[PDB]
């Protein structure tokens, strides 16, 4: 992950 | 007496108080030796009388006055913990056989307040003495107990062994206001998320106090709810595979050897590592792009192409000097000092990311405070001041230490300017981190937690330890915010997407607004 969105 | 816990404005956090215990003497032999009756006569009427108070069921008050005939009887927990005033009433009474004895109790104003590191005090039942358990208490025992003068030893703290009486008092540098916060967001956070692990602390970004700090699963230090499942205090004694908050370290290490420049094109997508497809989080990169971006995006792969460029050997002394795989060198019981995974090219790769490598929270923000302190880490310090209020003899005053200068200045600028962009940016993947009023800045930090005992990492949909790194005002910040939750049981997806922004906001803007920092648009 680091985003997601 | 055993020494009071005051926060940084003198606020008590914990003292000693006198509380009281009923007693019933329900046996003839006690007024067998004189005139008035020193057993309960009229058990029946004393029943209804005392009903009044406390637990007031008169039958049951009858069933423990009629028990057996033992001497004298006490009511459980009920019969004890009793205030001043309860005693005040029932004194009026002068009923036939009833008492109440003093017993001195440890007092914690706020219930479950930062309940992991101020601690918990337990009571020998015999001898009515209080002996830390936990935390402040434990590390503090022979300073706060005014008993124990014999040879005073700070637990694990090498050295300041000084050696009718009162106790020594323990100033933290916690601010009741701001702890305020924590609790409340992290509450918020429990209710939706359900997570196995959560905290927060906030730090001075200038000088490496510890504003505030909690924990859930936490207890409740009064009572002694939940006390004992989980021992470790997050913050300075459970490890973490940070995942992406780590990178920041990376990219200085990077940025110092030349071998980063925002505006390079790098190769996005995949990397295969000792036969394994280490990719992105998109699992499909977004092909040629500018570093900066891939840092904006967090880039799994970006991390992986800067640690081939600046060198293995030069990347672990880079991590070395940023003050992992070390104890912090705090005032806290047993700090674990985590370990840098560098066994082998798997470890060293996904280690630049935020993975195999373990931290303690606190290692953490000692490495970021480096970015507004001109390349000088901060220790992280908690403790204020140990002293004796009758004599005002300082044994400890803490002060603000500068742990390594790992980086240069011109080195942190350039990192704050990406930290700046990942939250403040066109395309930035943390558009959820930002704050109506106030300019933030920060780290993503999504990271795959281990399997407790063996085997390799937590499956499920979303088994992710979602972090954020921030501080605020952007640039010369007031504090650092760091919040983490590992293993969200509710809502699983939310939590990937938003992670602990939730938590992170409420907490910053009051924070930002205790503090009386400037706003600009509602």
């Amino acid at each position: 992950g680091g985003g997601g969105g | 007496m055993r020494g009071k816990i005051y926060d940084r404005n003198g606020k008590v956090l914990a003292e000693d108080v006198e509380r009281y215990k009923l007693v019933a003497v329900i046996d003839k032999k006690a007024s067998a030796n004189s005139k008035k009756p020193r057993h309960v006569v009229d058990k029946k009427e004393t029943a209804k009388k005392l009903s009044t108070v406390i637990n007031m069921k008169p039958e049951e008050i009858e069933k423990r006055l009629s028990q057996k005939k033992a001497f004298q009887i006490e009511f459980g927990r009920k019969g004890t913990n009793l205030t001043y005033q309860d005693k005040l009433k029932i004194e009026k009474m002068n009923l036939p056989g009833i008492s109440l004895l003093p017993e001195t109790e440890r007092f914690y104003p706020n219930g479950n307040f930062a309940s992991h590191l101020i601690g918990r005090a337990q009571k020998n039942p015999d001898t009515g003495e209080l002996k830390g358990a936990l935390g402040v208490e434990k590390i503090f025992d022979s300073y706060l107990s005014g008993s124990k003068g014999s040879l005073r030893y700070i637990h694990d703290i090498w050295g300041y062994i000084a050696p009718p009486k009162r106790g020594d008092d323990v100033h933290l540098t916690i601010d009741s206001n701001i702890q305020v916060f924590v609790e409340e967001a992290l509450d918020g956070m429990v209710e939706r998320y359900q997570p196995k692990d959560l905290f927060a602390v906030v730090m001075d970004a200038k000088t490496g106090e510890i504003l505030a700090y909690s924990q859930r699963p936490t207890f409740n230090p009064e009572t002694g709810k939940d006390f004992g499942k989980k021992w470790a205090n997050d913050l300075y004694q459970n490890t973490y595979e940070p995942g992406s908050t780590f990178k920041s370290y990376g990219l200085a290490a990077a940025i110092q050897e030349g071998a980063f420049d925002p505006d390079k094109k790098y190769k996005s997508g995949h990397r295969d590592i000792m036969g394994s497809r280490i990719s992105d989080w998109n699992r499909v990169g977004w092909g040629e792009i500018p570093m900066s971006l891939g840092f904006t995006y967090s880039s799994n792969t970006l991390m992986m192409h800067l640690q081939d460029l600046v060198g293995a050997d030069k990347m672990k002394s880079w991590y070395e000097r940023f003050g992992f795989g070390k104890s912090t060198k705090g005032m806290f019981d047993g700090e674990a000092p985590g370990q840098i995974g560098w066994s082998n090219e798997l470890q060293q790769k996904t280690s630049s990311f935020g993975q195999s490598t373990t931290v303690t929270p606190v290692q953490m923000l000692q490495a970021q405070s480096a970015f507004f302190n001109d390349g000088n880490m901060l220790k992280p310090w908690f403790v204020n001041s140990v002293e004796n209020p009758v004599s005002k003899r300082q044994f400890y005053k803490g002060q603000k230490q500068i742990a390594g200068k790992p980086i240069t200045k011109d080195t942190a600028e350039k990192v704050e300017k990406q930290l700046d962009l990942v939250v403040n940016s066109k395309k930035s993947h943390a558009a959820n981190y930002r704050i109506d009023g106030y300019e933030v800045e920060g780290k993503t930090g999504t990271a795959q937690v281990a399997a407790p005992n063996g085997g390799g990492y937590v499956k499920g949909p979303n088994p992710y330890f979602v972090s954020f790194m921030g501080d605020a005002p952007k640039k010369n910040p007031k504090v650092i915010v760091y919040a983490g939750m590992s293993l969200a049981q509710k809502n699983d997806q939310e939590a990937y997407e938003l992670g602990v922004s939730k938590a992170f906001k409420p907490i910053m803007e009051n924070t930002l607004k205790y503090l009386n920092v400037g706003k600009s648009k509602d």
